[PDB]
């Protein structure tokens, strides 16, 4: 409903003046004239500036010091509670009733001064923003909220409050070790997940002048993940030789009356958020993904779980999915991993999946509401789960709603804004003012994981980085909450309850290095004075190769020397013929080795040649050439068999019809004889 | 493990000299303290604050100079490369040469852009940890004090990563442009998993970890990579990859993720080698699930495979009609040798590199598994499909009997580097691959792991590591002249089985300055012949009637020598063409010439002088 | 900083071109000493090849000398040398085959 | 498995073999032609060369131990070459001396 | 070093191998000329037997004095020069005796 209704039906009857005076605020700034046109002569003079702020101021002051009494009132109840305990002698004087009646009654003004907390924060909020969009020369007045907000005893934040922490360990304490019968109280149980005793989150906001710094700690540590896309059917090359950051967006849904939002932003168990997912741009069919975050708290221990679901979509079958109910996709998809070679537990897991997710649309009547971009860095060791650290830079909110039935945004048919879409270079100058929002930090989240019972992580690089002026630490922020708050928190339509986190958004939030080590210095003697104050209470109290072009040139060099031996062997045998005993045999053997010293020459040229042209450059199979040393001694075989068979043939003829031979040789020759044939 | 000894050896040896000095200032603050027994004195502290900022001050003037020569030079090669384009339209534009260089300039740059981000994070780092060391150990505070020093002079706040974008666009316009040194290293090593997390400690502090996932998470089936292996019922392929026949091809389908993925890669390893060596190519293209098996039998016809290609447009012509050549010939090979699934290898990988930087690229698969997939036996595994679907990515694979199934007990580890020539490796690569934690295993393979492991009683060769297979790999820690190169030889060297049945098959490799020897050793005796087929023929038309047995004598141990040489040669040359190992050593030839030339001279002299 | 191994192939080198060169010196004496006028002839040619090898090869090895006296790494290359005697022969021997024939 | 070692060994043994070839060769031609010197004088050639064949044999064997009884440190044997390398001075010294008679 | 011992062997082979082929070429004219060839084969041997003498000096003193790693004949620049000079003189005096008479 509008934000007025909500304020009046949610209004404590004892309480009924210390609430804001919203409507009379609204019409002291005369945002009727604003509204309708025709009369806008009466302009905004200072009078009207200064009646503005006294009212203001009056409201902030009584609502404020209100709110201060109140806090004052309850705490100190809780300090008498605490006499009856420090001494281990007024321990045995307590009794429990009063005690029980004094903790429920401190637990239910706990609650109803959150719930006034909340409800006057955002009316303030409401105001200031309302009032400076309008008259934008005169100056702001957000700094009366900010000096007030500043003057309360604790730190306006979405962490639960201290008196939360203080009964939780009070009740632990009186059901400890007093009476573990009688105690009866249910509603009280529920603060147990607060007592000191997993998976723990932090998120910090960092400005772009740190962020080399903080990336330099964090690298000392741990590593940094590169992106890389899976190959696809564009990367399929035809002879290579051996050994040859994304745009995230994020869709988010909700109804008319933003109940993911509200249940969110108020901390109930079991709160959902529903969202499609991909990178770079659309026309570049990129894989979409719907998920379906839940955050679960079903342990004493205060630990939280994380649930995920998600599908994988096609973009022609989402309009059909999320509009029209239509189960198509999911029976196609089914069959389409059956063909595949899907096993059965993976497809009933899918239809599950499928049912829940169409199920939850159908009910709640989700429909795109906003979409977020950014860029994402990852830090993580691979292969263990005990340490993530994640930044989040360049946010950029964008409205993708349909909620005007007259100029909707987005189309009421269609799953997402078609203008942002087209095929333009720069789309996003079509883009008008008070549609769009730029978040001006860097978002870092770290995430450890304590899986034993090891009383929380206190690991130490961690704090260190915790307690430094290069972050500012936000509780439970969230982009989701944050660009519903951005894009639609000015409207009393839509939006009615505001994160606690708003007003730092607009401060400074650098930090010098003396403030940062006073504020860690004051943090770490708080947290050991509580930890010394535990131990104390808990248990005491119990009851170029040059080589080879050397090899070719010493082979060259044989060659050559076994062609002047030949040469000299030939011209040796030719120029003595005249003295042979038998001359015409001489002059046959001179030319066969002629023959054979020119082969020698030219074959060793061309092979040298030839071996020179494959060491230049790298080519060949093989550097070898086996021919010519075969063909040598071919040849030389055939000429000494010749040379042998014809001086025996030729020497029988001559000792026919012509003392000479030794008589003990004279049978040998008969041989050779017979062997030749005479 | 001291702090400086790991900032020595974490980049080259320009980088140093120019460090924090860590340790001169570790130690002076030990001993101010040791000798004062504790007590700080201000002066102290006011020498130990001088040293601090004489050391800043070096490291930013440093960074200062290396930070300006960088964009220099990035300036310089991007109007280098601007103008370039401009005249690449006009006449003559070189291409295989300006690129060429232009991109080794690119590499460059990116290389020198990587080690100065990284210097300044470890500088940055050392600073942090001696103010703590000094905070801790002494009672004065410190640290607010230097962050205004520091941030005074930021050295570690400059954001490189732009210019690497930057340079990694203008390579990819080259790389797009340029379509009308260095060396490469490959090894492969075995992994005990009780030092898997130690050795990816040790890679993690040099290079950052690749996800291929969106949101940047580690997910459990983001990782998995399976391949189909192609073999027939002969074993043609697997015998043609263990003994390294040149044109010896793999053929796989892969695909990564589960089973969900609907993109399948064909692929082809081709071996080809030279006298240089190991030059071998590798193809691939995709393809649809549901067209694999039709495409296995030719019913998928190649002209509908690249139609939506040839369709849209975007690639050249010419590279779609290599690719449809390439889909020819796998499917041709496939129909005409009747090659069927045989092995199915899955693992998960790891990878490690540097974005644009090709230096040093690191891959850990583990959980390395082989499956069997053929029918030999008698048992049809996979029921006419490309691949059996009663297990898909989920390790271990619990509902296979264990005959079916081999479990890799190690991790394999692969090392890729590409040196530029005239420098080494980077210090810790080298001091990873020799230690503790690392079994090298040249040429390892897992489709001949497999085929050994799976169908051992159907095979007749098997690698070298089979045998070894139960052996612990636990480790506890720790010119010239070529004449002259043969005589140190000698100089240094002067001074287990298979199993029956089976044969330890390993392939020969010969330097090429092995083929020049052979020949010279071939002509050295070749004369030597000559020089006693000289004296034959001197003895068969010079001499006397009653010389001529001795002609006969020398003639017979001519004849002898020369067909022994003809013999040995071509026997060493066609063994050494087709792979074979050989014997170098000669024990023959000196006996028998030794005989022969003894018998022959003898024979002679008593023939000569008889009667 | 200079060692005998690099003198020693250098020597090696130096006697083989000797080894070519006596082969070729004692033909041409072994031809002038006996035969006719043709002898002669054919003689005093290899003879001249013999001697001109020889020169060639004392050059190049003073010069191998030298080069290695200036430090440095030169004694790897040498290409005109085998060319050159390669034609040298080649012509001597097919001029003294035709001369010899007619 | 280093084939240089063995190209080596074959290398020295066949520069060894060289002189007895060209020793044999003088012997045979010495002895098969020319006067009673040549015949007194071939057998006293012939000796030293089979002194050399039978000596590079031994050697070349005994340095076929490389894949065995390894520890066989430097052979510096100067004493095999240089007692052979005045066997051929005294040949020749006997034939200058027995030829000048004559 | 073994090495260096082992290339002066090789060394002392070469230049037996040279002195071994010149004295035989030696011998083998002056056992088969007339006075002339006999004058001129002395000489070819006598220079022959006398580079041996010098080959088998320098590889004495080579090979005992890297023992000692002290100075050596390691660099020479008269033998080689002496060898061609002997060489050529005995070849002109042998052609200008051949063709004298
Ligand atoms: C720089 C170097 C200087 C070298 C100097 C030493 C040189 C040694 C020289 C000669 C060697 C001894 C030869 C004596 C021959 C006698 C028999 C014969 O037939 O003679 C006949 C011809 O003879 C010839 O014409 C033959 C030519 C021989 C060429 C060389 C062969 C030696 C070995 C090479 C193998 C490669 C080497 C590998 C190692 C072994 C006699 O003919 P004639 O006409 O009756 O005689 C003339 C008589 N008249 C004039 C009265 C008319
Ligand atoms: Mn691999």
């Amino acid at each position: 409903m509008l934000f007025g209704i909500k304020l009046a039906n949610d209004v404590y009857p004892p309480w009924k003046d210390s609430y804001i005076d919203y409507e009379r605020l609204k019409k002291l700034l005369k945002e009727s004239v604003i509204h309708d046109g025709r009369s806008s002569v009466d302009s905004w003079s200072e009078r009207n500036e200064s009646d503005f702020v006294e009212a203001l101021d009056k409201e902030l002051e009584k609502v404020y010091t209100f709110q201060i009494s109140k806090y004052n009132a309850v705490l100190r109840k809780l300090d008498d509670l605490e006499e009856n305990t420090k001494s281990a002698e007024k321990i045995q004087k307590i009794n429990s009733e009063q005690f029980k009646n004094t903790l429920e009654e401190c637990l239910d003004e706990a609650q109803r001064l959150d719930n006034f907390d909340r409800l006057n924060f955002t009316g303030f909020i409401k105001i200031v923003k309302k009032h400076d969009k309008l008259h934008p020369n005169y100056p702001s007045v957000k700094s009366l909220l900010q000096v007030r907000l500043k003057e309360l005893p604790f730190n306006n934040s979405e962490e639960y409050s201290p008196l939360l922490y203080r009964i939780s360990y009070l009740y632990e304490f009186l059901r400890s070790n007093y009476d573990h019968p009688n105690t009866v109280s249910k509603s009280l149980a529920s603060t147990s997940k607060l007592s000191h005793f997993s998976f723990k989150s932090y998120k910090f906001w960092v400005h772009d002048d740190n962020i080399m710094e903080v990336k330099a700690r964090i690298l000392r540590h741990l590593p940094a993940l590169v992106y890389a896309s899976v190959p696809n059917e564009n990367d399929d090359f035809v002879d290579n030789l051996e050994s040859d950051d994304p745009t995230i967006t994020t869709l988010y849904f909700d109804n008319d009356f933003f109940d993911l939002y509200n249940n969110r932003l108020l901390k109930i168990s079991g709160a959902p958020t529903l969202r499609l997912r991909w990178i770079g741009k659309l026309l570049d069919k990129p894989d979409i993904f719907l998920e379906k975050r839940t955050f679960t708290e079903n342990t004493e221990t205060g630990n939280s779980s994380f649930e995920e679901i998600r599908l994988q979509m096609k973009a022609k079958f989402i309009n059909n999915f999320i509009f029209k109910n239509d189960p198509s996709y999911k029976n196609y998809l089914i069959n389409q991993l059956r063909e595949r070679g899907t096993q059965k537990e993976e497809l009933e897991k899918l239809s599950r999946d499928f049912d829940n997710i169409q199920n939850f649309i159908v009910e709640e009547k989700l429909q795109p509401v906003l979409r977020a971009t950014y860029n994402r860095t990852a830090f993580q060791i691979p292969g263990d789960q005990s340490i993530r650290v994640t930044i989040d830079s360049n946010i950029m909110y964008i409205r993708e709603d349909s909620l005007d039935k007259n100029r909707p945004i987005r189309n009421p048919e269609n799953w997402h804004r078609d203008d942002i879409d087209s095929n333009i270079p720069n789309p996003l100058r079509f883009l008008r003012a008070g549609e769009y929002s730029k978040f001006p930090y860097s978002v870092m989240e770290i995430k450890v994981i304590n899986q034993d019972n090891s009383q929380m992580p206190n690991y130490e690089w961690i704090k260190d980085l915790t307690n430094s002026h290069l972050v500012n630490e936000v509780p439970k922020f969230s982009l989701y909450l944050q660009g519903v708050a951005s894009l639609f928190g000015e409207d009393d339509k839509y939006v009615n309850i505001l994160p606690f986190w708003l007003p730092d958004l607009e401060t400074d939030i650098r930090k010098n290095p003396q403030e940062a080590y006073e504020e860690e210095k004051k943090t770490l003697q708080k947290q050991k004075s509580i930890h010394d104050k535990l131990d104390n209470m808990r248990r005491l109290s119990k009851i170029v190769e040059a080589k080879v072009w050397l090899a070719n040139e010493r082979t060259f060099n044989r060659w050559l020397s076994v062609t002047t031996l030949l040469s000299v062997l030939t011209f040796s045998i030719y120029n003595s013929v005249q003295k042979a005993e038998f001359p015409q045999l001489a002059d046959l053997l001179a030319y066969v080795y002629f023959f054979l010293t020119l082969f020698c020459g030219v074959w060793a040229y061309r092979t040298y040649l030839k071996r020179l042209t494959l060491i230049k450059g790298r080519s060949g199979k093989h550097l070898d050439a086996p021919v010519g040393p075969i063909l040598v001694a071919v040849v030389l075989i055939v000429t000494l068999v010749v040379n042998f068979s014809v001086a025996f043939k030729e020497a029988a003829r001559r000792e026919r019809g012509l003392p000479s031979l030794p008589r003990t040789l004279k049978p040998i020759q008969d041989f050779i004889f017979n062997l030749v044939g005479e | 493990m001291k702090f400086g000894e790991h900032l020595s050896k974490s980049l080259i040896r320009q980088y140093s000299y120019y460090y924090i000095s860590y340790d001169d200032l570790k130690t002076e603050l030990e001993d101010n303290l040791s000798k004062n027994n504790g007590q700080w004195t201000q002066e102290l502290e006011t020498d130990f604050l001088e040293s601090l900022e004489i050391e800043l001050d070096k490291v930013y003037t440093f960074c200062k100079v290396k930070h300006s020569e960088v964009f220099r030079r990035v300036k310089e090669v991007q109007e280098q490369v601007q103008h370039t384009v401009r005249l690449l339209d006009s006449n003559n534009p070189p291409t295989q040469l300006d690129f060429e260089i232009l991109e080794e300039e690119l590499s460059d740059i990116i290389a020198d852009v990587h080690d100065l981000a990284k210097f300044s994070r470890l500088n940055y780092t050392g600073f942090q940890k001696i103010i703590k060391k000094h905070d801790k150990k002494t009672g004065f505070i410190l640290k607010p004090v230097f962050q205004v020093r520091l941030d005074s002079k930021p050295f570690f706040k400059e954001n490189y990563d732009e210019l690497v974008v930057k340079i990694s666009q203008l390579y990819d316009i080259a790389r797009t442009s340029g379509r009308p040194n260095f060396v490469r290293q490959t090894t492969k090593y075995w992994v005990h998993p009780d030092n898997i997390t130690e050795l990816k400690l040790i890679i993690l502090k040099h290079l950052p970890v690749l996800v291929f996932n969106t949101n940047k998470e580690f997910e459990r089936e983001d990782s998995a990579i399976t391949s189909i292996y192609f073999d027939n019922e002969n074993l043609d392929l697997y015998y043609g990859r263990l003994r390294k026949d040149e044109g010896a091809e793999a053929h796989r389908l892969r695909w990564y993720g589960g089973m969900s993925t609907d993109t399948i890669f064909v692929e082809r390893k081709t071996h080809r080698e030279d006298w240089t060596g190991e030059k071998s190519v590798k193809a691939r293209f995709a393809l649809k699930e549901r067209h694999v098996n039709d495409f296995l039998k030719g019913k998928y016809t190649v002209d509908q495979v690249f139609a939506k290609m040839r369709k849209e447009g975007k690639k050249p012509m010419n590279e779609i009609e290599n690719l449809e050549a390439l889909a020819s010939e796998i499917q041709y090979v496939m129909l005409k040798k009747k090659l069927r699934p045989v092995v199915r290898s899955f693992y998960n990988r790891t990878a490690f590199q540097l974005p644009g930087d090709a230096r040093v690229r690191i891959s850990l698969d583990t959980e390395l598994t082989m499956v069997r997939e053929d029918n030999f036996d008698g048992v049809d595994r996979t029921h006419k499909n490309w691949r059996r679907t009663d297990i898909g990515v989920d390790w271990p694979f619990k509902q296979l009997d264990d005959k079916d199934i081999c479990r890799f007990p190690y991790a394999v580890l692969e090392v890729k580097l590409q040196t530029q020539l005239g420098q080494e490796p980077p210090e810790w690569v080298r001091e990873l691959v020799g230690s503790h934690l690392v079994e090298p295993v040249p040429k390892f393979s897992k489709f001949i792991h497999g085929v050994a492991t799976l169908l051992n009683d159907k095979v007749d060769s098997i690698p070298f590591w089979l045998p070894q297979m139960d052996v612990d790999i636990r480790k506890p820690p720790l010119d010239f002249d070529e004449d002259d190169e043969d005589d140190a030889a000698l100089v240094a060297a002067m001074t287990i089985r298979a199993p029956p049945g089976k044969t330890i098959c390993v392939p020969v490799r010969v330097e090429p300055k092995v083929y020049f020897a052979t020949e010279r050793t071939y002509l050295s005796w070749l004369s030597i012949s000559i020089l006693l087929g000289g004296v034959s023929t001197t003895l068969l038309t010079y001499g006397s009637p009653t010389a001529m047995i001795g002609s006969i004598g020398f003639f017979i141990t001519s004849l002898a020598v020369l067909i022994r040489t003809v013999m040995v040669y071509a026997k060493r040359v066609v063994n050494i063409r087709l792979k074979r190992a050989v014997d170098y050593e000669d024990k023959i030839g000196p006996g028998m010439v030794s005989v022969f030339l003894i018998l022959s001279i003898l024979f002679s002299f008593f023939c000569n002088l008889v009667a | 900083r200079v060692e005998p191994k690099v003198f020693f192939a250098n020597e090696r080198t130096f006697l083989s071109w000797l080894n070519f060169t006596v082969m070729l010196g004692g033909l041409g004496v072994g031809l002038l000493n006996f035969g006719d006028k043709i002898g002669r002839v054919s003689a005093g040619l290899f003879t001249f090849v013999a001697m001109g090898t020889m020169i060639y090869a004392l050059v190049t090895y003073h010069w191998r000398a030298a080069a290695i006296r200036r430090r440095g790494s030169g004694p790897y290359d040498d290409r005109l040398g085998p060319t050159l005697l390669c034609f040298f022969l080649l012509v001597a021997v097919i001029i003294n085959f035709i001369l010899r024939l007619k």
